[PDB]
RNA sequence: GGGAGACUGGAAUUCCUGGUGUAGCGGUGGAAUGCGCAGAUAUCAGGAGGAACACCGGUGGCGAAGGCGGGUCUCUGGGCAGUAACUGACGCUGAGGAGCGAAAGCGUGGGGAGCGAACAGGAUUAGAUACCCUGGUAGUCCACGCCGUAAACGGUGGGUACUAGGUGUGGGUUUCCUUCCUUGGGAUCCGUGCCGUAGCUAACGCAUUAAGUACCCCGCCUGGGGAGUACGGCCGCAAGGCUAAAACUCAAAGGAAUUGACGGGGGCCCGCACAAGCGGCGGAGCAUGUGGAUUAAUUCGAUGCAACGCGAAGAACCUUAC
């Protein structure tokens, strides 16, 4: 296939992972 | 393509003590020479390599003169 | 010169002396497009050599040529950003051309004020090895056996 | 001192070239390097600088009374043969030439590859 | 080189100690930080320590996959071939479930030569939180446990039977030449590559190791984003992993091949392109043209090669448009 599709998937995953790292302490406070 | 001298009925058995046979299959720098040059089969080339290493450890052959 | 070797021009024989050397010399010394001056200059130099050395001009000219004819030359070839001065043997034609070129080139740096005795004097010196072009000839030989370090490329 | 037979160690790298004249027992009596003869930067990686360094080392060892030399040459060749010829030209004698380049048996980890 | 344990060998890098020995070494497209002159680099001799095992060594062997080569010993798993003595359908697949599972990462305790995220300088640049250079912590290594993911790929689930061949190679049995050595050749079983029919495919291509012809069982798919995300739940020390939507939004997103164009992609062939030679320009004075600056205007156009003795083959008034 092409690598455009993998590129879209990796861009979305990278943004989500960065967001998940940015709010670690707030999530830890809320969940527990 | 040559024949394996050990596969013939008159091929000597391979031992790490008998260092002349091993000197036959090592180059002037002490390295083991490729199986294409010697022409011997897979099993006997493996035997020769193991014997050369064993003789090298007991200091009967040099470690790459 | 990309397709193949170029044709070689014929050389007209001299009517006065009968050797191609003098006509080659007058061609080499020719300047600005005046033949007549050129052969009169070279003939005056020949006659002054005649009256000075006491021997024939042809034999002393050939002896001077042999004393100036080189056998090896230097060619510059670049690779990987480094230029190497490979020594190369010389075809006889290039040797003769270089000898005449060197003689005429060192004919023009003298102080003795006119061309004919300049040429005669250097002919005598090259016959005896006292010239300036000869100095460059043994210099070229000195770098020929000096720059032997770059010969395995063979270019 | 007067040692009539010594040894020459030529180490040629991609950035320099250094020649050391030693006694047959490993004591240096004269050394010269490609930047010791007046070269800087990249210019000391050239064969010409190797020639000059070899000539200078040969002369300084010669004034100590050295006649014949065994050559142990080493490193990724940049000015090896030029150094050999410069030793021969400067009035020395080269008896034997041997390449002694350190060869690992796959130990240690080389640095990452440039890009 | 299938796995686990113990002992052990040599080359090389680093550091320390001692000789000889000097003023440079290192690095790069070029340099500078950096190391030395308090004795560096280099060359000898001795010692300490850790990690990986040149040559043999390959599209070659083994393993269910991940993966496995310095030597020796100890313990142990799978495969193939021949004989066919033995049991007598005991077979295949397998929802959930369990076990193994590269690298990175986590916990406790060791170890630490080389390399090297993060971090400091130097250089490049309009700027360089990068590429290049000099240092360098976790980590890489060992013991015992967590995690459970990879472009974990043949992007090809397992079992079985049939369908032209040619030619390499690994393991084993047999017959004909028999010299009884040899890839001597043939036959047969089990692997591993290339080429090729029929057949299949949208095409590329697969082709007895099928993506062909058929039967049994499992997993999965139903336009692209939102999204493998949210809520709920389970697991984990943590990082996070597994199960898994909707509102909304677009009229497409895709796969293969074809013709051009382009490449800071290649290969051949030409040309005064280089080379081999002769004569010049850039240095001086002068004539033109242009850029720039002044004033009333210094009329307008031309502006890498392909503008600069060009429109202009003729500016005192005229020309001339200022």
């Amino acid at each position: 296939g092409s690598v455009i599709k993998k590129r879209r998937k990796r861009m979305s995953k990278k943004k989500h992972r960065k967001l998940l790292r940015r709010t670690r302490v707030q999530r830890r406070k809320l969940g527990k | 393509t040559r024949k394996c001298v050990f596969c013939s009925k008159k091929g000597q058995t391979i031992d790490y003590k008998d260092t002349a046979l091993l000197r036959t299959y090592i180059s002037e720098r002490g390295k083991i020479r490729a199986r294409r040059v010697t022409g011997n089969c897979v099993q006997h080339q493996r035997d020769i390599a193991v014997a050369v290493k064993n003789a090298r450890e007991v200091a009967l052959l040099p470690f790459g003169s | 010169p990309r397709k193949g070797p170029a044709p070689k021009r014929p050389l007209v024989n001299d009517p006065v002396y009968g050797s191609q050397l003098v006509t080659q010399l007058v061609n080499k010394v020719l300047l600005e497009g005046k033949k007549s001056l050129a052969e009169r200059i070279v003939y005056g130099a020949l006659e002054q050599a005649r009256e000075k050395t006491g021997t024939d001009p042809v034999v002393t000219l050939k002896r001077a040529l042999d004393n100036v004819k080189p056998a090896l030359e230097v060619r510059s070839r670049r690779v990987g950003g480094a230029t190497y001065q490979v020594p190369v043997e010389v075809r006889p034609d290039r040797s003769t051309t270089l000898a005449l070129r060197w003689l005429v080139n060192f004919s023009r740096q003298r102080r003795e004020k006119t061309m004919v005795e300049r040429l005669a004097n250097e002919i005598l010196d090259a016959s005896n090895g006292l010239g300036a072009s000869v100095k460059r000839r043994e210099d070229t030989h000195k770098m020929a056996e000096a720059n032997r370090a770059f010969a395995h490329y063979r270019w | 001192k007067n040692v009539p037979h010594g040894a020459a160690h030529i180490k040629s790298t991609f950035n320099n070239t250094i020649v050391s004249i030693t006694d047959p027992q490993g004591n240096v009596i004269a050394w010269a390097s490609s930047g010791h003869v007046g070269f800087k930067g990249s210019r000391k990686s050239t064969p010409f600088a190797a020639q000059l360094a070899a000539e200078n080392a040969a002369r300084k060892a010669q004034e100590h009374g050295v006649k014949k030399v065994d050559v142990f040459v080493k490193g990724p060749g940049s000015g090896r043969e030029t150094a050999i010829r410069s030793l021969q030209a400067a009035g020395l004698e080269v008896g034997t030439i041997s390449d002694v380049t350190p060869q690992p048996h796959n130990g240690c980890r080389p640095p990452k590859r440039r890009r």
